[PDB]
């Protein structure tokens, strides 16, 4: 199954 | 050489160590981010079947859809790597 | 406000203008890259069906696998946006 | 069908 993810650089 | 820091992983920790290692290799071979990313995506496409996608860079934000247990997002020194399977 | 420059597109030019516009909206609403990227991915998931992925940032390189005619990579002022469908 | 793409920021 799927899943959503978020990332931000510091 | 560069300090690996895993910031978020939906991924077996075997694969995590392998990600971090495959990316250490990329940084030893390649200096330009798009070339680093290509080495990791292709190695993961090989070692774990497609379809992976890889972003390498110092300033970016992301929002992506990844099959479960197929996502990792870590730094290597200053450089951040995002690797995941569509 | 910000000068849109399309650097590479495998995408109908209708969708290109829509990408550039949806991202103008994201930059008017959101200031943080991960939040900008989330607005575009979700709007494209809606306007064009899933599965899209979006990277917004000032320094990154990428290597990704995108269904044909479902890729775009453009700047908005200084900020670069990468948007594509797995 | 698929296709691969590369990007680099300036």
């Amino acid at each position: 199954k799927t899943r959503n993810s978020q990332t931000q650089t510091d | 050489d560069r300090k690996a820091v895993i910031k978020n992983a939906d991924m077996s920790e075997e694969m995590q160590q392998d990600s971090v290692e495959c990316a250490t290799q990329a940084l030893e071979k390649y200096n330009i981010e798009k070339d680093i990313a290509a080495h990791i995506k292709k190695e993961f496409d090989k070692k774990y079947n497609p379809t992976w996608h890889c972003i390498v860079g110092r300033n970016f934000g992301s929002y992506v859809t990844h099959e479960t247990k197929h996502f990792i997002y870590f730094y290597l020194g200053q450089v951040a790597i995002l690797l995941f399977k569509s």
